[PDB]
């Protein structure tokens, strides 16, 4: 099935040819374009006042790279290296050790914010939902040193909020 | 000494080299080239500035990721200077404006600045402190510049005696002062014999001396390869450039060699002549 | 077997089998393999001398029109003396079918520069010359396109590693950008993922 | 004013003008390649240097067949 | 100290004059350029901040390096950087541009634009969301608010 | 054993094409060092050119010589145009060290480079 274009002829009848001559010598559809643009002038423009009104989103945005923890409990991560096994720019760096207790844990959990393409594979790959892509996207960092997260920065960034992260997950733990 | 100060592997781009250098100045000319050659070596440079961060911003990306570090200093307090030289392998002193200001003379920058930094350095325990000086800065006349530099020379020689007191001749390069004044002319004609030394041999000598131990205590002086008349050099500048009071007195004052102290030959670096680099740098003429 | 497993048509398989047998019979001078996969896309595997005659046949003849030219690449296979595989891909405007003309070649002897009959092959051949080094005699212009000019090494080979040998940085010494031997900031770790235990029993090669 | 001896004198002082030849040591049977310790690289240097000096293009096989000062002078005397 | 008073007030006026409009040039190699054109979109404005998108390099206040810097790109990028007035500022947008990123382990790619030009404001993301980029330009403006050039000139 | 060479029959045509290519590089150098507003004497550039020629003089296989001639012709085209910038032309040179000598003891101080 096909529906092509540009198959006509200029009509040799006197009315159509004098109408094309009237458009040629009278600048008509140009003024029709001016009328359409003035109709968009008299609309109200759709802008948002940026520092006061922030643009809408989804409950599943991928931002901050925050961590979670157990209810009144310890660190949610096990250092099971799945996120570094899936990290498609290898920005995760995990060096693991157990502590004096016996449960297996970490030493070094580094996210490179340069290499992080923000897939979501480390969120989907985490069996205990330790790393969660965060809600807010404001990094804006004046120095390149400061864009290399440490595990303690991630724990502070996961302890500046969980209630946002918990609300988003508790809303959408059923799709994924 | 602790690890991560020992050298590691090859050189360049965050290969962990030897020295950790606290640099005073480095926003000017020779300090900027010196930070450049230490970044080629791959050495961490701690530099404090006092000015706007835009100047240290356009000399910022010389190093690799997070190698060089920026902080603040002032010419009044020992606390900020001491905080800047808390942990340093080597430290170099390069400072000086060639005209008096409202708040600083030729006195007390060249005098008062090496006093406090050498005080907190010797109380701090730094090694291989390299202090620059102008060549032939005497007790003799014609320059508050040169006599305050001679007082600073006697200070750095007396307290902390194993400092490398270093002196080049009047250096020329991409952002020279006196060749710029040769361009920024009008005139007058005098006589003075003079040897010019190019800047990259000077800073290569400084980085080689600061990375090579056992060459300490001795003051050094750098030698120009030609050593001829100033007015013939001005004719050479106008010929290659296609067009026909303190600075002019301090270039007409004194230019000699000293047989006492050792120079280039105890370091093993090739000398670049005036002619090659002068043809390289004399751009910006008529077409 | 029927849900969530893609069914096929044996009719197209028989059609491509008969067609490939026909082409193999009527150009015997260069035909070595005519192989048909399970999902009916034809492959014809060719000595590197009948490039121009086979493509002049396959552009025409009113039984195999195949005007549409596609990919050219020469898949770098070691453990061979003829390493590189020039893969012509041809699509028929009239018959809606895909044939893969795989001709084989070595490192240094040219195949015969298909741009004479295929005007789409010009930058394809220039790309293969830039990335591999397969020379193309009787060609108008061979240059380096999709690489840097001062860079060399023919990087899509297997001998060229992942990172380049050279790495640029600006320096204020000579006031310009220079190349240096590569100083990585991290390792590019290497996961030994080639697990044992023979996931496909049908594709077993006979061992020694 | 275009004789054999004027061409030989100008070939003589441009052989003086070439740098790596030590000394000139001109002869009609000199053979500066092996008797004076020179390279075929320096041979083609001198051949296209004479080309740069005073005239015609001197193509590749005739550039190969010379290997000798007086034979260069006689080849120019043939060609010019 | 009305000399210091006039210095502080005049510095406030000139730096507010600098940070007021700040028309950039959009260098924009890869898909980060598409997200910059999406903060040129009618929703996320740029008129409100005096920010006029303009391809002119001769009058560029700030420069938004975005996309993926390559070895073939870099000398032409710094030649664009040179013919530019000396009051200038750099926003490195994109994971590709602020440290190599997803193409970090590769050939032909400079490991971030730090190795060519200095960077004032890094804004990460892939793509850095137009909302987040506009936040990064606001924190650039606050960096312009803290510059103290005339203070340093007076007490120099 | 059938091998189809590029251009060669013996090394005579190899010598002929490489000496003509060197003539082209000789008349290529001063125009480029004047055009790109470079900073290097003509003697040094020509000596580094002939040093790069004298690096690969150890090859007798004629196909390899043909492919070297074709590569040198490619870069002579791309430098006789204005397609290559100042950066690549300086990248042929080595004015930024790279200081590494071949002494044993020098490699023994800055170690693990046998
Ligand atoms: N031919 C020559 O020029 C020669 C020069 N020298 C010496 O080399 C040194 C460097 O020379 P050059 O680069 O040309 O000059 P500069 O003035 O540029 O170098 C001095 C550095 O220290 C800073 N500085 C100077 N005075 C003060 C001050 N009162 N308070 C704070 N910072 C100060 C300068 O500016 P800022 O504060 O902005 O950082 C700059 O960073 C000088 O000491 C000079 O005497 C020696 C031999 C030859
Ligand atoms: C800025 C500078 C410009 C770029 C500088 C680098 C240019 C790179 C050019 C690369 C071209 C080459 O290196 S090809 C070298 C060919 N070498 C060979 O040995 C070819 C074979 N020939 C020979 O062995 C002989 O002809 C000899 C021994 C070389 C000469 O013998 P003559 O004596 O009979
Ligand atoms: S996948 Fe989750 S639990 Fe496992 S190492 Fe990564 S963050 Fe920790
Ligand atoms: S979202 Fe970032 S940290 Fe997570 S897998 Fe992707 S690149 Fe790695
Ligand atoms: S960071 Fe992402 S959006 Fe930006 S250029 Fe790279 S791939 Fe494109």
């Amino acid at each position: 099935t096909y529906k092509y274009v540009n198959l006509r002829e200029p009509s040799m009848d006197m009315k159509s040819v004098t109408d094309r001559a009237a458009q040629t010598l009278l600048w008509t559809e140009l003024i029709r374009g001016l009328g359409m643009t003035l109709s968009y002038l008299f609309r109200e423009p759709a802008t948002i006042n940026y520092p006061f009104e922030k643009g809408p989103l989804s409950p599943r945005f991928r931002g901050e790279h925050a961590l979670r923890r157990y209810p009144s409990g310890e660190e949610r991560c096990i250092a099971c290296k799945l996120c570094e096994a899936v990290c498609p720019a290898q920005a995760i760096t995990i060096e693991a050790e157990p502590r004096a207790d016996g449960s297996r844990r970490t030493t070094r959990y580094d996210i490179d914010m340069t290499k992080c393409i923000y897939c979501g594979f480390c969120q989907e790959a985490c069996p205990v939902d330790a790393i969660v892509e965060g809600p807010n996207f404001e990094f804006s960092t004046e120095t390149h040193e400061e864009l290399l997260y440490n595990k303690e920065k991630l724990l502070n960034n996961g302890d500046k909020w969980e209630a946002e992260i918990a609300a988003n997950i508790q809303a959408d733990y059923l799709y994924r | 000494l602790h690890h991560a100060v020992i050298p590691h592997g090859k050189g360049g781009r965050s290969s962990v080299s030897g020295i950790v250098a606290t640099v005073f100045g480095a926003t000017g000319f020779l300090g900027r080239y010196l930070v450049n050659h230490l970044g080629r070596m791959g050495s961490q440079v701690i530099v404090p500035y006092r000015c706007e961060p835009y100047d240290t911003m356009h000399l910022r990306p010389m190093g690799d990721l997070g190698q060089i570090i920026f902080m603040d200093w002032n010419g009044r307090d020992k606390d900020s200077i001491r905080r800047a030289v808390e942990h340093s392998n080597v430290v170099i002193n390069l400072v000086g404006r060639e005209w008096e200001t409202k708040n600083f003379d030729f006195e007390d920058v060249f005098v008062k600045i090496p006093q406090a930094i050498a005080q907190v350095s010797k109380e701090a325990g730094v090694e291989k402190f390299i202090h620059i000086s102008h060549l032939n800065a005497d007790i003799k006349s014609s320059s508050k510049y040169l006599r305050n530099k001679a007082v600073g020379e006697k200070e750095v020689r007396e307290t902390f005696p194993e400092a490398t007191i270093i002196k080049p001749a009047d250096i020329f390069g991409r952002e020279d002062r006196f060749l710029n004044y040769f361009a920024n002319i009008r005139s007058l004609g005098k006589k003075t014999v003079k040897q010019p030394v190019y800047i990259v041999d000077v800073t290569k000598g400084i980085i080689n001396a600061i990375k090579d131990p056992d060459a300490r205590g001795k003051t050094f002086a750098f030698v120009g390869p030609n050593r001829y008349l100033l007015f013939d050099l001005v004719q050479y500048v106008f010929a290659v450039a296609h067009r026909p009071r303190d600075k002019v007195e301090r270039i007409h004052t004194t230019d000699r060699t000293l047989p006492h102290l050792p120079g280039l030959e105890d370091l093993g670096v090739q000398a670049t002549p005036l002619e090659l680099k002068a043809i390289e740098v004399l751009r910006r003429h008529r077409t | 077997t029927r849900p969530t497993v893609r069914p096929r048509n044996d009719v197209a398989h028989k059609q491509l089998s008969a067609f490939g047998e026909y082409v193999a019979e009527i150009l015997p001078k260069y035909v070595q393999q005519v192989q048909v996969s399970c999902f009916s896309e034809l492959e014809i595997c060719i000595h590197p001398d009948g490039v121009i005659p086979v493509l002049t046949f396959l552009r025409d003849h009113s039984n195999a029109q195949f005007k549409s030219l596609a990919d050219l690449t020469a898949v770098d296979i070691p453990t061979r003396q003829n390493r590189f595989e020039i893969v012509y891909n041809l699509l028929s405007l009239r018959f809606n079918s895909r044939i893969r003309v795989k001709t084989y070649t070595d490192e240094l002897t040219p195949v015969e520069s298909s741009v004479s009959v295929y005007k789409a092959a010009n930058w394809y051949e220039r790309e293969i010359w830039d990335m591999f080094g397969v020379f193309f005699a009787n060609h108008p212009d061979l240059r380096r396109i999709l690489t840097d000019y001062g860079f060399e090494g023919h990087p899509f080979r297997k001998d060229f590693p992942l990172s380049g040998y050279v790495e640029l940085r600006y320096d204020d010494e000579v006031k310009r950008v220079v190349a240096e031997p590569v100083e990585l900031a991290q390792e590019f770790r290497k996961f030994d993922l080639n697990s044992p235990w023979e996931a496909f029993p049908a594709y077993r090669q006979p061992p020694e | 004013p275009l004789t054999l001896e004027g061409i030989k004198d100008r070939v003589l002082y441009v052989l003086k003008l070439y740098d790596k030849i030590d000394p000139e040591k001109l002869s009609v049977n000199s053979h500066f390649m092996k008797d004076l310790g020179l390279d075929s690289l320096d041979q083609v240097e001198i051949i296209m240097a004479m080309e740069d000096e005073f005239g015609f293009e001197i193509p590749d096989i005739d550039a190969e067949k010379l290997m000798c000062p007086q034979e260069i002078v006689d080849y120019i005397a043939d060609k010019k | 100290s009305r000399g210091e008073y006039v210095v502080a007030k005049l510095d406030d006026l000139i730096n507010w004059a600098r940070r007021s409009s700040l028309w950039p040039m959009t260098f924009g190699l890869a898909c980060c350029a598409v997200e910059m054109m999406h903060m040129a979109a009618p929703r996320y404005d740029m008129d409100r901040f005096g920010v006029v998108f303009r391809a002119s390099p001769r009058q560029s206040d700030v420069m938004i390096v975005a996309g993926t810097l390559t070895n073939k790109m870099a000398p032409a990028l710094r030649k664009v950087y040179d013919q530019m007035p000396e009051p200038r500022y750099v926003v490195s947008m994109g994971s590709c541009a602020n440290g190599g990123g997803y193409y970090h382990y590769s050939y032909s790619v400079v490991r971030g634009c730090d190795r060519i030009v200095p960077v004032d404001i890094y804004v990460p993301g892939c793509p850095p969301t137009a909302e987040a980029l506009l936040y990064g330009i606001l924190q650039l403006q606050k960096k312009i608010k803290r510059e103290k050039r005339l203070r340093i000139w007076y007490r120099r | 054993t059938s091998v189809k060479p590029i251009f060669s029959r013996d090394m005579n045509e190899a010598k002929r094409r490489v000496r003509e290519l060197y003539r082209a590089w000789y008349r290529e150098v001063p125009n480029t060092v004047h055009l790109f507003q470079l900073d290097i004497s003509v003697k040094q550039g020509r000596d580094k050119v002939r040093e790069m020629f004298k690096k690969n003089a150890h090859v007798t296989d004629p196909r390899v010589v043909d492919l070297l001639v074709i590569k040198g012709k490619m870069e002579l085209e791309e430098t006789i145009n204005v397609w290559k910038q100042r950066t690549h032309v300086m990248r042929f040179f080595h004015e930024t060290e790279a200081p590494r000598p071949k002494d044993f003891l020098s490699k023994f101080y800055v170690g693990h480079d046998p």
